[PDB]
């Protein structure tokens, strides 16, 4: 019913500026207090900013580590809340989440990478079993996603209908390029006799649908 | 401000309810709607801590405002819905006073009954304002406002 | 500037075990709030106002405490309960959280399921050669992987990756990729991926020769 969608994240360079948006639906937005909350492995969960409702006079509060640099606002008419970020530091990196009604509702989060590097799209590769294809009961296929920046990349299999037996591995940064892989294991009668396909997405325009097929001897 | 936000709030509230006879063809909701329980046995509720009691209410006004909206949302652009609406106006003053005192919003919560009868929604409001709220405006108060 | 501290930073338990996590506050707060978070999704409200469970939260959980010391107890836990739990306080601004308790699950050993992959024909066109090797659903997490090229150790060019505890069974998985230049790939024949694990003294070996 009630949903919140952040948009506006991705790459910004240190000392840049970036604006986050959040669209609410499925409840009376001008009745909600809103909050921004960011996450990273080091600092953990850190509250950033709260903006109160019309009835609560739209009172604003900021995290200390953010005063002078981030500004928060809303448009009731548009059911939206914003985080205008300035003079971004490397430590502002992390997933950013709008949360509504004092932490009762949470969006999906957007990843904010503060780096000087620019964007590289992935090179997408099919992993098919060795040509001495040792048939058995179960068989494992993969998709190798090599040299992209920044995070994230999503991988599904067959649009999401193939979800059992998939392992997508966290990316390793290698030298300013992220490599990531996904495996799937499926009963031998399903493949190749039926098609299994990995859908790679990389926000920054990339979208590759990679058919998995046997390699010619 | 006052401990009379409750009084002018209670006042403003009969006045709208009264007007529900000016509205031709008032139909008991096509869907039963939950409302912040009309229970008159709050002796034990009195013993609980000063903030708690207020937190139970905040939770109970949130469910109410939530109730108004959902019944006004089984219903079209009528006269009921139109009136069932400046009622929402009244609920919101209360919600703001409690959220402010408490420094947070809380979730929809507490013991409930369901009602198709629009009248009883106009009523749990007046009832909350007369009990739970009142027995927590009388103990001096960290003001109410 | 109220500081929050959560006790076992990390812990494991079995289905039917009592679990108890503690939040300590730097000064007195009137209530505690809790949130649950599983990997790759958003926190959710778990407990608010110290002792009220959230929509979605099973009766086996109970929140309690006052002042300076709170806790979250599960009477007899279930697998689905494995996550990170955070306390949060709201006594003014800033809002602060504790740093989490990772509650993981404990189980019997499983050997890895191992498979090896040669470079694709499209990676080969473009000048590169990664050999990738999956070692899938094992327990515990500690595993060693040796690449052998034409029978000798290869150490350089290896990237390993682990996943978190699986949600269904409770095992762990591993990716190992050795990468090289097409040229150096094509100057050798046998590429081996060897896994040593608690489950056996003898390593599991998967290989492929370059010439079928």
């Amino acid at each position: 019913e009630v949903k919140l969608e952040e948009s506006g994240g991705g790459l910004v360079q240190p000392g840049g500026s970036m604006k986050l948006s959040c669209a609410a639906s499925g409840f009376t937005f001008s009745d909600a207090w809103m909050d921004w909350v960011r996450q990273s492995p080091e600092k953990g969960l850190e509250w950033v900013a709260e903006i109160r409702s019309k009835v609560n006079n739209h009172a604003i509060h900021y995290a200390e580590s953010v005063k002078g640099r981030f500004t928060v606002s809303r448009d009731d008419s548009k059911s939206s809340v914003y985080l205008q970020m300035n003079s971004l530091r490397a430590e502002d990196t992390g997933i950013y989440y709008c949360s509504g009604w004092s932490f009762l509702y949470w969006g999906q989060g957007t990843l904010v990478t503060v780096s000087a590097a620019k964007t590289t799209p992935p090179s997408v590769y099919p992993l098919a079993p060795g040509s001495a294809a040792q048939t058995n009961s179960m068989v494992t296929l993969g998709c190798l996603v090599k040299g992209y920046f920044p995070e994230p990349v999503t991988v599904t299999w067959n649009s999401g209908s193939l979800s059992s037996g998939v392992h997508t591995f966290p990316a390793v940064l290698q030298s300013d390029l992220y490599t990531l892989s996904s495996s799937v294991t499926v009963p031998s009668s399903t493949w190749p006799s039926e098609t299994v396909t990995c859908n790679v997405a990389h926000p920054a325009s990339s979208t590759k649908v990679d058919k998995k097929i046997v390699p010619r001897d | 401000c006052d401990l009379r936000v409750l009084s002018k709030l209670l006042r403003d509230s009969h006045v709208l309810h009264s007007r529900l006879s000016q509205c031709p063809e008032v139909h008991p909701l096509p869907t039963p709607v939950l409302l912040p329980a009309v229970d008159f046995s709050l002796g034990e509720w009195k013993t609980q801590m000063e903030e708690t009691k207020a937190q139970d209410i905040l939770g109970a006004v949130t469910l109410l405002l939530e109730g108004v909206m959902a019944a006004r949302g089984q219903l079209g652009p009528t006269c009921l819905s139109s009136l069932l609406g400046q009622l929402s106006g009244q609920v919101r003053l209360l919600l703001g006073a409690l959220q402010s005192l408490l420094g947070t919003q809380l979730p929809p919560q507490g013991r409930t009954t369901a009602h198709k009868d629009p009248n009883a929604i106009f009523l749990s409001f007046q009832h909350l304002l007369r009990g739970k709220v009142r027995f927590l405006m009388l103990v001096g108060g960290s003001t109410l406002c | 500037q109220v500081v929050l501290t959560q006790s076992p930073g990390i812990m494991s338990a079995s289905p039917g075990e009592k679990v108890t996590i503690t939040c300590s506050a730097s000064s007195s707060v009137s209530y505690m709030y809790w949130f649950q978070q599983k990997p790759g999704t958003s926190p959710k409200l778990w407990i608010y106002s110290t002792s009220n469970l959230a929509s979605g939260v099973p009766a086996r959980f109970r929140g309690s405490g006052s002042g300076t010391s709170y806790s979250l107890t599960i009477s007899r836990m279930e697998a689905e309960d494995a996550a990170t739990y955070y306390c949060q306080q709201r006594s003014g601004y800033p809002r602060t959280f504790g740093g989490g308790t990772k509650l993981e699950i404990k189980r019997a050993d499983a050997a890895p399921t191992v498979s090896i992959f040669p470079p694709s024909s499209e990676q080969l066109t473009s000048g590169g050669a990664s050999v990738v090797c999956f070692l899938n659903n094992f327990y515990p997490k500690d595993i060693n992987v040796k690449w052998k090229i034409d029978g000798s150790e290869r150490q350089n060019g290896v990237l390993n990756s682990w996943t978190d505890q699986d949600s269904k069974d409770s095992t762990y998985s591993m990716s190992s990729t050795l990468t090289l230049t097409k040229d150096e790939y094509e100057r050798h024949n046998s590429y081996t991926c060897e896994a040593t694990h608690k489950t056996s003294t003898s390593p599991i070996v998967k290989s492929f020769n370059r010439n079928e």
